[PDB]
Formats: structure tokens, sequence, C-alpha cells
């Protein structure tokens, strides 16, 4: 059949079974952060010009796809160079001051937040003071990923993280970033979705049920 | 919108407003930098705009 | 908030078309006026401020019985998916605000003249989408669906969480002490009837305890010496009309709490339930707050008429119900007054007298109801006071069963 424009092929065909959802622990978020090269591993050029370290756009992975960054540094937008170089650093230094607050040796094996850890790492590269994430940067699987976010704290004043008993409104992460010299208009550089951008999305985060239609 | 907050106030550069005004000012320190303008427009007076 | 509602429409019995004259839609869905959250504005403190005795409406609850057949006939939307019309008359626009003749040149293609239908408030993509607006159509498609998987008396719902009165539910009560049972289920339909409240909402507490009270009360057990958290429901003296009830916060022994979590499904069993300006505005109230909160769980099958087996998210046979309760205004009061005279509330030659004085009165609201029906026949297309065979009026239904539910209750 056909579905206006689009024709669909007969055959059905979904994954049959879905990967339990399973939390980074303390350590392997330190390696993530902390290896030799960050792409791939943190960030990834979507399309690496051999020739030159050049990439027009890039796609991001989990710890850094939360981030969205602040005005200053969508005008006047990174090369490719300094971008690894950046993050390269900043991805480091941010190990740092999340790492002098929980000693690894003693406390590797606790699974960190999602979440926080997303807003916690996005509020670090913005510059911004990064106190109080930190205060429940784990969380035990038990209690709910998102409830925890509630749980320890009911916090409505940190811009992009505002935790209410229910919600936690943060602005939605940027799966893609654009390094200075990025046009939509080439038919050839990939489909980035506006995510280029800071604030296209407004992710919500809701506890329950009657929680989400209180949003809604 | 942000909720209002408890504590102490101090004018921040973040925000919608705040950035509207610095990209804005950003832009139109781009028109007076401008080829058009850099030749027109006198030099020392276009660095004072 | 709470978006998801089940409905059941009302039961043709044995008759054509829905029981609901075009006299009657002016009457109640006219005006032009919304319809909806009206049910309430037909009731006084009490049965002798009404016109519910010989005319149009002859019942206390003649009113809500026929509205609520009305409300069957124009809600195809959330049988199918479109508006419809039955006879001349579709709602104005997809808000479904009122009613109002067929348009001219652009009519909604005729209901469907069927019985019983199922309601799902998925069914109608826009009435979600619009939540606030037309909230009301919820809590009232609920009274509805509440009367229709009955067919001798409304089937509400009690509760009593383990726990103390919530406080700030001590606090609301105690500021409706006085008020008679009528402007409570007032305040109570009024509530949930506007603006979807979250059913954590304090109110939905209060006016659920004030269901529980009253039931309480109803059965004896909670009466002016085994208060609730300190109320009960003070029922006037028969022999000058008991069909009253006023909330009185007193201060004597408190029922200790429940062991558990005492859940069930009970409804008037006899026909005397349609004239007991308190044995509705009762109901009718425990109903206000299952409106916005979904539907506890599945009503118990067993005892229910024949149209209302496993009614697809409200009736039940399995787990997930709760056995429902019947209970006879009669055969009930007779215990009420046995628990008052054991608790020395009364005299124990009072009490063989009590019965007296209100065993007559129930027989007053007898020869009356059964007047109203030998009256208005139903083949007449019409039907005020639904049909009741001169039987059920002695009918002991559950009764001991409800009179024992009570004590657990509140034990």
């Amino acid at each position: 059949a056909a579905v206006f424009g689009i024709q669909l092929v007969p055959k059905l065909n979904t994954s049959t079974t879905r990967r339990t959802f399973l939390p980074l622990r303390f350590d392997l978020l330190l390696d993530r952060l902390q290896s030799t090269n960050l792409h791939g591993v943190l960030y990834r050029a979507l399309d690496f010009n051999p020739v030159d370290r050049s990439a027009t756009v890039i796609q991001t992975y989990p710890p850094l796809n939360a981030w969205s960054p602040h005005h200053a540094f969508i005008e006047n937008p990174l090369d490719y160079r300094d971008w690894t170089e950046f993050i390269h650093d900043r991805a480091l230094a941010f190990v740092g001051v999340l790492t002098q607050r929980y000693p690894l040796t003693q406390n590797a094996q606790r699974y960190t937040n999602p979440l926080v850890l997303g807003a916690a790492f996005g509020d670090f590269l913005n510059a911004r003071s990064i106190d109080i994430f930190l205060d429940r940067l784990f969380y035990d699987p038990t209690q709910d990923s998102p409830i925890t976010a509630i749980t320890k704290f009911p916090y409505q004043w940190t811009i992009d993280s505002n935790v209410t008993t229910d919600s936690v409104r943060t602005s939605a992460g940027c799966k893609y970033i654009t390094l200075y010299g990025y046009d939509p208009s080439r038919p050839s550089t990939p489909a980035t979705y506006g995510k280029h951008r800071p604030t296209y999305a407004t992710v919500f985060y809701y506890s329950t049920l009657p929680a989400r239609s209180r949003l809604l | 919108n942000q909720p209002l907050p408890r504590l102490t106030v101090a004018p921040t550069y973040d925000s919608a407003m705040s950035n509207w005004i610095s990209t804005t000012i950003a832009f139109f320190i781009r028109v007076v930098n401008s080829v058009n303008m850099t030749a027109t427009v006198n030099d020392l007076t276009r660095r004072t705009m | 908030a709470q978006r998801q509602f089940f409905g059941l429409t009302y039961n043709f019995y044995g008759q054509p078309a829905p029981l609901f004259d075009l006299n009657d839609l002016q009457e109640l869905a006219g005006c032009y006026a919304r319809p909806w959250t009206s049910r309430f504005s037909h009731l006084a403190i009490s049965t002798g401020s009404l016109p519910v005795w010989s005319a149009r409406y002859p019942s206390v609850a003649s009113r809500n019985i026929v509205v609520n057949t009305l409300l069957g006939a124009h809600l195809n939307p959330f049988a199918g998916g479109q508006i419809t019309s039955h006879q001349g008359i579709t709602w104005r626009d997809p808000v479904l605000s009122s009613l109002a003749p067929v348009p001219a040149i652009q009519p909604p293609p005729v209901w469907a003249v069927a019985e019983n239908v199922l309601l799902d408030s998925n069914n109608y993509p826009t009435y979600v989408l619009n939540l606030s607006s037309m909230w009301p159509i919820n809590q009232d498609v609920h009274i509805m669906t509440m009367w229709a998987l009955s067919d001798q008396g409304p089937i509400y719902h009690l509760e009593v969480p383990v726990d103390p009165m919530p406080a700030a539910t001590t606090a609301a009560l105690m500021a409706y002490t006085g008020v008679p049972i009528a402007h409570l289920a007032q305040t109570a339909y009024r509530f949930a009837g506007q603006l979807p409240q979250s059913p954590d909402s304090t109110m939905v507490s209060t006016i659920r305890w004030l269901s529980a009270i009253w039931f309480g009360s109803l059965t004896g057990r909670l009466n002016r010496s085994r208060t609730c958290n300190g109320f009960y429901f003070e029922f006037a003296k028969p022999a000058l009309n008991p069909d009253q009830a006023v909330l009185k916060w007193n201060d004597g022994a408190r029922a200790a709490p429940p062991a558990a979590a005492q859940s069930s499904y009970i409804r008037c069993i006899s026909p005397h339930w349609q004239h007991q300006i308190v044995e509705v505005a009762g109901a009718l109230m425990s109903q206000s707050v299952t409106a916005v909160t979904g539907l506890p769980a599945l009503i118990d099958e067993a005892t229910l008429p024949a149209w209302s087996q496993g009614v697809a998210n409200l009736t039940g046979n399995g787990q997930g119900v709760v056995p429902c309760l019947d209970y006879n205004p009669v055969p009930m009061a007779a215990a009420r007054h046995l628990q008052w005279r054991q608790d020395g509330l009364i005299t124990a030659a009072q009490e063989a007298q009590l019965n007296n004085d209100y065993t007559a009165y129930a027989l007053t609201i007898e020869r009356h109801l059964t007047a109203m029906l030998v009256a208005n026949p139903i083949a007449a297309g019409r039907m005020p006071i639904q049909p009741f065979n001169a039987a059920d009026f002695g009918q002991a239904g559950q009764t001991a069963a409800a009179v024992a539910l009570a004590q657990a209750m509140f034990v």
C-alpha cells in the first residue's frame, strides 16, 4: 500500500525485544570522559573531511548530547580544530570537578544518574556553577531515574533543570552542534533537524501518570 | 518564563531578553564594521560607534 | 488531572427509541445553555420544596433519570467518533457545549438508535485535546454510567483509607456542619464538574470522606454516639419526613479506623431510591468522587441487570472486582434504628416504634411512585419514573451485607 507520497513495502518487520535500560557506572562515565580521543567516545563528526580536519556538523552522544550552549558559543562557532581541543580539555577538567567530590576508588560502583549527569555536564560547559548537581550525581537503580531527581530535592530554580515534585523541566539536548562553516544550504551536509540550535525543544520529565496529566 | 526566585537577584546576562539585546547589538556592530559602512563613514568615528 | 472515562448508556427498557421526550430536551438541555453541570439545579434542601410530585416529572429523582436518557441519544461521538443527531438535534460544535436544532445545509448524519452503547473518552480525539473546556461532559457521562449500569438505583462507591482524616479534610468538613445532605452533594457535584481537578486535590478526599460518613450513618454505626473523626449524619425523626440528613461534628467515642482498605460498590435496591432526596443526594455525591478519579476498579457483576455484564472498563467478574451490595431503605432503616437502640441512643421500646414511624413513611413514598408509574406508562416513549413492578419495594436485597460492610468500615 501507500501513505500519501510514501510507498510502503508489504512485509512488516520490527525488533522483537528491548534491552533493559542500563545506567552507566561512575567509573565507566569517568573513562568515557577521560579517554585519549573523545571523538567516537563522546562526540562524533558527522561528515569529517579527510583532507583537512574540518567538520560541518557533529552529532553527539550521552553526557554531551544533554548540553545546550549559551549564546556566546552559538555566535562565533569554533572549527573542528579547537572543538576537539575545547572538549578534550573540558571533558577532562570536568572529570576533575566531579571526581574530587567523589573519589573514584571508594565509590566507582555507583550508577550515575543519566539526567543529572547530563545537566551537570552541560551546565559545566556553559560555565555555570555545578555545585547543586553533584549532591545527587548518583542514584540506586530501584528509585526511578527521574524520581531521584525529585525525591532528593524539589528545587524549582536552577535554569535548565527545574525540579518540581512530579516533573523536571530541562532544555532538550542538542544531538547536533554545528562547528563554524556549516550551512543548511548544501544538499550534502547531514540533516541536523534544527537541533544545531540550543533551544528547539523542552524535555519535560514526569514522575507518575497523574503527574503527566497535570503537565499536559 | 522562569519561576519567581526567593533569594537575591543580580542582573544576569543569560535569558531571551538579555540574549536578544546581546545578539542584536552584535548585529549592528557588524553593520557598522561592514564593507558599505567601512568605505563611507569615517574611521575613528566608526570605532566610537 | 484525569483524561480517561468510560460510559454506558441507559437501557431502552423493552422499548424502541430512547425514553425521553422532545419536550424534555427543551426542559433540561434546552435554553441553549450548557445542559452539563445542571443535574443539581433541580434539588432543594428537601423534597417538600420541589415540583417533584404530581407533574411532568413526578419524582425527586425523575429529573436526572430523564436528563440521563437524553444524554444517551446525544453521546454518539464517544460511541463511534462523529457527532450525529437525534431528531433534528445535535451539539452545535465539536466541544459539545450544548444542543440545538440541526443546521440546514450541513446536517450531521442522523444518529443510529441503539441502546446501551459503551463510551470511550478516546473515541473522540478532540475531547482530551481540550480536556479543560469540556471537562464537565466527563463527570456527567460518569453520573450517567453509574445509573445505567443499574436498573433500580444508582451504583456509587465507598472508601476509607486506613489513615486518619487528612487534616485539611477535617477542617473542610467542619465548615459544612449544619449543611443538609442535599447542599453537600451540591458542593460535591458542583466541585468535580468544572476544571480538571487532580485526584490529589484536597476537596476529593473531603468529598470522598463525606460519602463514607453518610453511609456509616445510613446504617446506624456512624451515629450520634459513634462518630467518624467527629462527624456523623443525624436523620430527621420519622413522623415528619425522615428523608433528611445533616452533617454534625460531635465529640463522642471515635469509631476506630478499619484494619484495612474497605472498598465496596453499594446501590439503593428498591424503587424507594427514586423519591428519597437523601438516597439520591447521597448516592449522587458518592459518584462526584469517582467522576474525578476514573473508577476505583470494576464493579462486581453478580447482582446487576442483564445489560451490564462484563461491561468493558466498568463491570467485571474476576479479581479486579469489588463485591457490590444493594440495600433497601426500610430493611435498612430498621437496622439503622436497631444500631441506635443498641448504643443506648434510644429506648428499647422506641425502636419498635421508630420503625413504625419510618415504615409508614416508606409506605407513603411507595403509593406515590406506583401512582406515578401507573400514570406515566413507559410505552409513552418517556421514563420519568422508570419501571419497577410492584415488588422490589419489599425486596430485602443485600442489606444485611452492607450493614456489616459498614461496621468493618468504621470499627
